[PDB]
């Protein structure tokens, strides 16, 4: 799963058959990692109008 | 594709379902790849 996001600690809670978590878009805003199982919120980069 | 939903819940009534709600998480996917249309559950006897 690829993406372009800010990785911060999470404090949701996943159930163990849970992976990754979908917002209203169905992007990957949390994540679990795959070596130690803990999440992490996804926030997009800054988007900015010049 | 054999799809196990399982929640366990505690309970106290005596004879009819409770009425409640509960949400019954995944616990085994498992690999069977079989014609299933008829099943039947297994008992215990109990001996004296
Ligand atoms: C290796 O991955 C497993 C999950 O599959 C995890 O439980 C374990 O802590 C990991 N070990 C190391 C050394 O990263």
């Amino acid at each position: 799963l690829t993406g372009t996001g800010v990785l911060t600690e999470s404090n949701k809670k996943f159930l163990p058959f849970q992976q990754f978590g979908r917002d209203i878009a169905d992007t990957t805003d949390a994540v679990r990692d795959p070596q130690t199982l803990e999440i992490l919120d996804i926030t997009p980069c800054s988007f900015g109008g010049v | 594709y054999f799809k196990i939903y399982s929640k366990h819940t505690p309970i106290n009534l005596v004879r009819d379902l409770p009425q409640g709600f509960s949400a019954l998480e995944p616990l085994v996917d498992l690999p069977i790849g079989i014609n299933i249309t008829r099943f039947q559950t297994l008992l215990a006897l109990h001996r004296s």
